[PDB]
């Protein structure tokens, strides 16, 4: 968990010192999982859809069994007890038309959905590839916010994907600048942005507020500071000289 | 056509509507990056963004912190030659018209 | 329009009749089918009320009380044909339903950007939907929000993978053990094969899919006999070896909330 | 009538393309719960969105 | 009834590939409006900004 | 004309998937062999290269 | 012709090849195409002290 943080750009070091605070949000977060799935019935409409959908067809093709189409009688042994051979054979052709029609619409329709299912299915298959074997960089794919894992859960005629991610939830304004001038040299950070409340001034990750001071090792140098717009005075900290002076 | 049971105009989201979220997702992403596409949206000033996403391609921010004006005078001319090129073309709606 | 002396006539891009000259006067009249349209009925469940309203499609609000009316049940048809609560929208006649000048997020789309909605003593109320909550991001070139915390957020995607592998024998469909229906069958030529091969080849579809979806793994991995990850628990997902099926919590309520076939 | 119910699937499968394309529209554009608004001054440091 | 049928599978092969180009345009969405993609040519030509 | 429309029904549906293919096809081309794909099994099983 | 440095790879941007822009792995007796440059230390104008 602590690299699959890395991999929304947070350090370890957060997860590794609110360890009790994460488990216990992502077991909240699971239990609040299932009582939803419990409590509500609408959940899983997609798959209830799904079987509704190929109940109908089925039952409206086994109807279609009871239309006339025509003809005196939709049964095929009335019409031969009734009638003689030379009009029983233009009855039974009306029939045989009839549902001949029924049956490769109820094929046509079954094709397309069956082409439906095949492309939620590939889409399925996808999402384990880069959900569940590993950690997708694709916005709102596996799941809303920054993705962290995902289980696969089955269900009947489908699958369920549990998507577990990082989402900020309390933020902070600071003043932020560009860049920082400390011995006429524009300095900008290795890897966060700058930040500021009203005194002093920090250097922080961006998905995190975790200040820092502003020193050498934090930063890089890159041209003077009469060319970036929005570039404030600050003094960057250099550990060189109280190590060495000792 | 409406003369054989042909009853056609039930959009449930009408044009302004669709524009109302377009704009919205633009003052989104114009004023927050990708922020707000993933939880609470969070300001920050577009350079800085610009920033944020040339280091996203591998390229350091101080280049974008160096050629601000040169980059935001190239992204309009950019946009005005996007609007003059669908205005000079026809065919560049070819889809939704076919 | 202006009909040439010698025109009689009017026909649109779908060669319809659209306008004729008076026989007796030299003037033009136009040709138009007066109503067409459906009647929808919007309602909430019938737990929690049964009162409903009526959609009328593309239709004007005068016009409704004579389409099919007059000859319907009177006492309860009349109240959801005429009297109060008549909204006109674009997409047509709304009748019981109380226009709300408010906005609320879409409940029962009608159309157009309008929606219905039970919530008020309590009525059907068909307002205008709200794209959202109005929001507007302080902004500043030197400003930024950076987050103080985090929430751990699970979140459920359900996808259909597979449909039930249904197989219908043509000839047995089309004639029932009819010797006579099945030579005459015999004169279509090859369709019975076409079906039963388009149904085969679905059911290897869906076979395929789920293998795909699913058969993502080579091994069949085992967790640990102790289960202690740092505080992470996995018990609604993990299999349970207690009931019969080694199914997980969850597994298990999915598999009981999803509900003859062979019938 | 004595065709059966061919006219039910046909409708119900046009009202299932209407649905569908409802679906679509709110699929590809609601994907922002609120509504951002810009702020009144539009400078983004030499950007131009206008 | 077979043209209305003709017409019927038409309008059903139709709504499929609308709605496959839906679900690219949402995801396109989803990716490079919301998000900047590493995919390539995903998101236009070039290095997606 | 019914064996003409099963045809050319049946063709459209054939061609839809195969449209489908060319579509992921081309996208393989542009992320896997133009560029380096940190999707998990889609250029390969294993850390594509 | 004459001088090495180290640049970003999407964009020009020479410097000086030193300690804190790159890092050592085993001796170069192995590596093919390998030459040979000066890899300054930043901390050399302070050995005065």
């Amino acid at each position: 968990m602590a690299y699959r943080f890395n991999g929304i750009g947070v350090t370890q070091n957060v997860l590794y010192e609110n360890q009790k605070l994460i488990a216990n949000q992502f077991n909240s977060a699971i239990g609040k999982i299932q009582d939803s799935l419990s409590s509500t019935a609408s959940a899983l409409g997609k798959l209830q859809d799904v079987v509704n959908q190929n109940a109908q067809a089925l039952n409206t093709l086994v109807k279609q069994l009871s239309s006339n189409f025509g003809a005196i009688s939709s049964v095929l042994n009335d019409i031969l007890s009734r009638l003689d051979p030379p009009e029983a054979e233009v009855q039974i052709d009306r029939l045989i038309t009839g549902r001949l029609q029924s049956l490769q619409t109820y094929v046509t329709q079954q094709l397309i959905r069956a082409a439906e299912i095949r492309a939620s299915a590939n889409l399925a298959a996808t999402k384990m590839s880069e959900c569940v074997l590993g950690q997708s960089k694709r916005v709102d794919f596996c799941g809303k916010g920054y993705h962290l894992m995902s289980f696969p859960q089955s269900a009947p005629h489908g699958v369920v994907f549990l998507h577990v991610t990082y989402v900020p939830a309390q933020e902070k304004n600071f003043t932020t600048a560009p860049a920082i001038c400390h011995d006429g040299k524009a300095h900008f950070p290795r890897e966060g942005v700058f930040v500021s409340n009203g005194t002093h001034w920090f250097v922080t990750q961006r998905n995190f507020y975790e200040p820092q001071i502003i020193t050498t090792d934090n930063t890089f140098v890159s041209g003077n500071c009469d060319v970036v717009i929005g570039i404030v005075n600050n003094t960057v900290y250099d550990p060189l000289q109280p190590e060495l002076d000792s | 056509q409406k003369f054989n049971g042909l009853t056609v105009l039930p959009p449930l989201l009408t044009d302004e509507m669709i524009a109302q979220y377009t704009s919205a997702l633009l003052a989104g992403t114009i004023t927050s990056g990708w922020t707000f596409g993933a939880g609470a949206a969070l300001q920050i000033p577009f350079a800085m963004q610009m920033a944020y996403r040339f280091n996203g391609i591998g390229v350091t921010q101080n280049v974008l912190y160096e050629n601000q004006k040169l980059i935001a005078n190239q992204f309009n001319s950019a946009i005005g030659k996007i609007q003059d090129s669908l205005s000079s073309t026809a065919s560049a709606l070819g889809k939704l018209q076919d | 329009k202006k009909f040439l002396p010698f025109q009689q006539f009017g026909r649109d891009i779908a060669d319809t009749t659209d306008a004729v000259r008076d026989p007796q006067t030299l003037e033009i009249l136009d040709i138009t089918p007066c109503s067409f349209g459906g009647v929808s009925v919007i309602t909430p469940g019938t737990n929690t009320s049964n009162q409903v309203a009526v959609l009328y499609q593309d239709v004007n609000c005068t016009e409704v009380p004579v389409a099919i009316h007059a000859d319907q049940l009177t006492p309860t048809w009349r109240v959801y044909s005429t009297g109060s609560n008549v909204f006109q929208t674009r997409a047509g006649c709304l009748i019981g339903a109380e226009h709300v000048n408010n906005s609320y997020e879409c409940d029962i789309p009608i159309g157009a950007g309008i929606c219905a909605s039970y919530q008020t003593s309590q009525s059907i109320i068909a307002y205008t939907m709200s794209l959202g909550a109005e929001n507007s991001v302080a902004y500043s070139n030197n400003s930024i929000a950076i987050p103080t915390n985090f929430t751990i957020s699970v979140t459920t995607e359900i996808l259909p993978v597979s449909m039930t592998k249904t197989s219908v024998d043509c000839t047995m469909y089309i004639c029932g053990d009819s010797t006579e229906c099945s030579n005459l069958l015999l004169q279509y030529g090859s369709f019975c094969t076409q079906l039963n091969r388009a149904l085969t080849g679905i059911a290897v579809e869906q076979d395929k899919n789920t293998q795909e979806v699913f058969a993502q793994v080579k091994q069949i991995y085992k967790t640990p006999p102790i289960k202690d990850f740092g505080g992470f628990n996995f018990s609604q997902i993990l299999p349970d070896p207690s009931k019969p099926s080694k199914r997980s919590f969850i597994e298990d309520l999915l598999f009981n909330k999803v509900t003859l076939i062979c019938a």
